[PDB]
RNA sequence: AGCGCCGUGACGCAGUGGAAGCGCGCAGGGCUCAUAACCCUGAUGUCCUCGGAUCGAAACCGAGCGGCGCUACCA
RNA sequence: GGUUGCGGCCAUAUCUACCAGAAAGCACCGUUUCCCGUCCGAUCAACUGUAGUUAAGCUGGUAAGAGCCUGACCGAGUAGUGUAGUGGGUGACCAUACGCGAAACUCAGGUGCUGCAAUCU
RNA sequence: GAGAACAGAAAUCUCCAGUAGAACAAAAGGGUAAAAGCCCCCUUGAUUUUGAUUUUCAGUGUGAAUACAAACCAUGAAAGU
RNA sequence: AAGCUCGUAUCAGUUUUAUGAGGUAAAGCGAAUGAUUAGAGGUUCCGGGGUCACCUUGACCUAUUCUCAAACUUUAAAUAUGUAAGAAGUCCUUGUUACUUAAUUGAACGUGGACAUUUGAAUGAAGAGCUUUUAGUGGGCCAUUUUUGGUAAGCA
């Protein structure tokens, strides 16, 4: 927070500091991201993650996210 | 399985890619003409590479396509200098197979000067009865996946017919 | 503005000078150069051949320091390629080069 | 392989019959489009289509809702007129063109006039508009994707229709017996092709040559004891019968439409409901991931 | 310098529609135009013959002349302080019938039918269209539909 | 600030959209006791870079780099 | 209901993988004396419809399939925008009043319909 | 992509995939896949007589273009162009 | 300015109904074309410096991920914009023609007959149409909104 406060002085005009309610750089809230790791709907990637959906090839949805359907 | 699903050669293409045009081209044309029993077709260079000493439309190559028992008996002769022995390569994923031999004028036919010596690429194309559906003008279609030619099927037929061997490079 | 111009005639080699306002138009010739292969030179009058076998026995052999050197380099052979400049209904040989490849 | 999603999304599918490879819409536009100052005059097409074992001839005009057939003639009904063999030869093409011509003229009421070419001589001759009378029925040949070639059976149908009475514009360029060096049509050779002479002379030539090939071909002729010399009169009688009675008697049609429906319905695979699809998905989840 | 050619500024309106390129369907060529028909001009970009000028894209006019492959369309064009009669020769690719004039002709037939019935029974059939009238009274029953709603909602960040 | 021109072998420079040349310089042998001169023979180049158009660019186009320049007047 | 000929709208029709196809039709298919066309009867020409096969085409099904189509008070009356004020704000911009109003997103369904003519266990 | 003596990253040949990602003299934009591209066979409609029309517009000229008419032709089996 | 032909209309800087046309605003980039941040997993007969079929700068592919466009775009407003809402109409017979049809088929124009006062939305209409002839003018500037160049300007 204070590092971003120092970065603020380098920009013209007004800037706010906002605490996000999203887990990291994901678009999901923290309780729903917790609900998704307790299930098998989140698989790690480079720095981001991939999500499991009801749509697409079924056998693809088992080869990815293997520990779900258990 | 089904006797209408057996393999057969549908064409064999004899190719000579000469460096230039002129006396060498005309000799190669006479070689291909006599060997095929048909008049061959010449091929012009697509673009000027000029590192091979070629220019556009120069007529640098000569080739001919033969079908039927003609191609059966030329292929029969052409495998002799290979002693009925090809490689695990020389077979394509699409089922077609080919080889090139550096003097076939001297395989079975007469040599004489003013014609010189040459090497020919033999390229065989395999298919099954029903390949008309991808050549005919009306209601042109595509071969079904179970009907396609594959490298393993071509190898199996090439081993059993003409009692040959592969993979022995 | 005005432009003072000094130039050499491409045929007679004479200096010509002229001057004109910078925004009026002057004529520029449609000067073109052509490759020819040097056949016989008999009474002067170099006989030349185009990229085809069609012949130009029409151009006087140069009588200057380039022309005599051309004749000397021609007597022993070593087939030459002569350039002809052909602006405004006049033609003249201006250069000559030894063929590079295909000895 | 493995076409991309963006490829599938941006792909423009051709017209359905172009994908089926059955219609040349470039040729069709010129065949079908009418002079606007002839506002509601239909442009009639003599559609000739050649499949294996059959010949199809149709007089077709166009509407917005689809093409409408004025009259149609098929090769396979020729046994009523006396042709039970060679149902696809050039002579059969002539006979089916004559059948569709006479049938069309009978339907439109143009039989009292416009008899066409009564005596066949193979002479390049259109149907002339009679003096002080209605014009002949005018159709344009529609050969489809057939290649244009001197001696094609589709031009045999064109000849048969024109000699049968319909006015169809054409040239003797593509008829057999047309020499290439000179612009001259041979009526003797064209007559032989019209009356099946080439097949006939093939029969004597092949039989004199050998027996193993001629045994297998022309088995029906041997079965009915038909000589090659006997083709001229039977084709002549076929034309006579066609000109006598083109009335188009259909089949008696045993096993009525409803019975045909009940016969072919009960063996036809039908679409599964969404509930069945869901139950398949659920069971496949249990099968493919239920710890084997 | 400036550029004001015939097809200038027509980059997007002479496009074909997305996934709608290629040949024209035959119903364009099977449509019959008579003199007096009212048509809409919309250029098909794949046919460069008989193409209307960019001005007449979207204009509606009356057919005055019918030729082999084209119609003559009369358009009123505002030039200065008056309308000038403009006569266009357009292939039928760039031309479609005015559907509004199709419902007008159907309404004329319907009006004749209403008057024909009223001439026998039910006089004063009142042909003319009327604008949307104000609503009449009604009784909105509450039984099973008890009103229930809350107030405005507090502000939340949602970021 | 605006505009124009130039860049090629070690050096100075030519150069016709079909792979580059003159003069020296350099190299090998010879002659001389030796070097030079002399004689007989060879070799030396993304043509400033990086892309583009062309079948093919040293040349044409777009940028980038390094030099040379020109205008700079009425107040 | 199936199939064929010609089609209309031109993916709900397309694409990827697999399975199934009574009867008829279509197709593959056999041959080169004839007309015709090729480097090559492979395409096209002609002959037989006979010698054979549904292997392929074709038609349907299967797929938490791709695409495509339709809908939703799903997002969202959000973004945008017309009109109005001696509205607010230093301003960028913003609200309100009288009006119009998306696209992504999410979810849900669907995956050709049909005209004329002939034929069919 | 997979293959074929020399042949290799680039010479010719073959198959599969390939909505155009090519080509269409020349800027750029639009248009086009049994074609408007490529190859082949014919040809001169790049003709005669005028009028009408569109764009720039004064509703003048010039340039360019569109659709007919009356002839004579080209091409094709023909519709047609 | 002079009027002329007529006397409520062949109308309208407007709305409604119906029907078109458009590619801006916005949006989009795990959709095309360009631009662009970061990793992950596979592909070295695609060159990896490494020892006998490898983690170890690359390039390619695939699924993702951050950010964009006056001369990009699937989608796509608001405002503005075309046309129609009838008597010069509609329907029924049967007349003309050298055009058109296979045709006694159409096309266009008609004779005769039928449609009644809501003659086919709303509001208004101050008279409606038409013609001749001639003046001055042909430096503009300001404001809200949209908008280009410019650091900007009481700038252009
Ligand atoms: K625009
Ligand atoms: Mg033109
Ligand atoms: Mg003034």
């Amino acid at each position: 927070v204070e590092g971003l406060r120092r970065a603020r002085y380098k920009f013209p005009g007004q800037q706010k500091i906002i605490l996000s309610k999203k887990w990291g750089f994901t678009n999901l809230d923290r309780p729903e991201y917790l609900k998704k790791r307790e299930a098998g709907e989140v698989k790690d990637d480079g720095a981001f993650v991939k999500f499991l959906s009801k749509k697409g090839s079924l056998e693809n949805n088992i080869r990815e996210f293997p520990e779900y359907f258990a | 399985q089904n006797p209408m699903r057996d393999l057969k050669i549908e064409k064999l293409v004899l190719n000579i890619s000469v460096g230039e045009s002129g006396d060498r081209l005309t000799r190669a044309s006479k070689v291909l003409e006599q060997l095929s029993g048909q008049t061959p077709v010449q091929s012009k260079a697509r673009y000027t590479v000029r590192t091979f000493g070629i220019r556009r439309n120069e007529k640098i190559a000569v080739h001919v396509t033969v079908r039927g028992p003609k191609a059966e008996e030329i292929l029969e002769r052409g495998l002799k200098v290979k002693e009925y022995q090809l490689r695990d390569r020389n077979f394509s994923a699409t089922g077609n197979f080919g080889f090139g031999i550096d003097e076939h004028i001297d395989l079975g036919i007469k040599y004489d000067p003013s014609i010189g010596i040459f090497g020919m690429d033999f390229y065989v194309v395999m298919n099954r009865p029903g390949a008309r559906v991808t050549r005919r003008k009306r209601c042109k279609g595509t071969v079904g996946n179970s009907h396609k030619t594959t490298k393993e099927d071509t190898v199996s037929w090439f081993k059993q017919k003409y009692d040959a061997d592969v993979l022995d490079k | 503005a005005k432009v003072h111009l000094v130039a050499i005639d491409i045929f007679t080699g004479k200096k010509l000078e002229d001057l004109s306002p910078s925004t009026h138009n002057m004529e520029v010739p449609v000067v073109k150069r052509n490759e020819y292969q040097l056949l016989d030179i008999d009474d002067g009058f170099l006989s030349l051949m185009n990229m085809d076998g069609d012949t130009k026995d029409d151009v006087k052999a140069p009588e200057g320091e380039l022309g005599d050197s051309l004749q000397t380099a021609f007597d022993e052979g070593k087939d030459l390629m002569v350039t002809i400049i052909s602006a405004m209904g006049e033609e003249a040989a201006i250069s000559f080069k030894e063929a590079a490849r295909t000895d | 392989d493995a076409k991309s999603s963006a490829y599938s999304s941006r792909f423009q599918t051709p017209f359905r019959r172009r994908r089926e490879g059955k219609t040349d819409y470039y040729q069709r536009k010129r065949l079908v489009t009418q002079h606007k100052a002839k506002y509601n005059t239909p442009k009639y097409r003599l559609v000739v289509r050649f499949t294996n074992k059959d010949i199809i001839c149709q007089i077709i005009s166009s509407t917005i809702t689809g093409d409408v057939v004025l009259a149609a003639a098929y090769s396979h009904e020729l046994p009523r007129y006396g042709i039970t063999h060679g149902l696809t030869n050039w002579a059969a093409a002539y006979a089916t063109g004559l059948l569709i011509a006479r049938r069309t003229l009978q339907k439109l009421g143009l039989d009292e006039t416009y008899k066409g070419v009564e005596e066949v001589e193979g002479e390049y001759e259109l149907t002339e508009a009679v003096e002080d009378g209605p014009r002949p029925f005018k159709v344009f040949l529609d050969i489809g994707l057939q290649r244009t070639t001197t001696g094609a059976r589709v031009f045999g149908a064109l000849k048969g229709a024109s000699d049968g009475g319909l006015y169809v514009p054409h040239s003797e360029n593509r008829f057999p017996g047309w020499d290439f060096e000179t612009e001259e049509i041979d009526p003797e050779l064209l007559r032989s092709y019209i009356f099946g002479g080439h097949v006939s002379q093939y029969m004597e030539e092949l039989a004199d040559d050998d027996e193993e090939r001629f045994s297998e071909l022309f088995k029906g002729y041997l079965a009915d004891d038909i000589d090659a010399d006997s083709l001229e009169d039977i084709y002549t009688s076929a034309h006579e019968a066609i000109r006598a009675d083109p009335a188009f008697k259909p089949t008696e049609k045993k096993f009525t439409k409803e019975q045909y429906a009940a016969e072919s319905k009960k063996y036809r695979q039908t679409k599964l409901s969404k509930e069945e699809r869901a139950a398949r998905v659920a069971a496949k989840i249990a099968a493919l991931a239920g710890q084997q | 310098g400036k550029s004001h050619g015939y097809r200038s500024r027509t980059r997007y309106m002479f496009q074909r529609d997305f996934r709608k390129h290629g040949a024209v369907h035959l119903s364009t060529y099977l449509k019959v135009y008579k003199v007096g028909d009212i048509v809409d001009i919309k250029a098909n970009g794949s046919i460069q013959k008989g193409m209307p000028h960019k001005f007449y894209q979207g204009k509606t006019g009356v057919v005055y002349n019918v030729t082999k492959s084209s119609v003559g369309v009369i358009i009123n064009k505002m030039v200065g302080n008056r309308y000038l009669e403009k006569r266009l020769n357009l292939r039928v690719e760039h031309i479609k019938h005015s559907k509004c004039r199709q419902e007008f002709l159907e309404r004329v037939k319907a009006n004749a039918a209403k008057r024909a019935e009223a001439k026998a029974q039910g006089v004063a059939v009142q042909l003319k269209r009327q604008p949307a009238q104000p609503r009449e009274s009604r009784i909105v029953s509450t039984e099973g539909n008890v009103p229930q709603t809350l107030a405005p909602v507090p502000y939340e960040t949602f970021i």
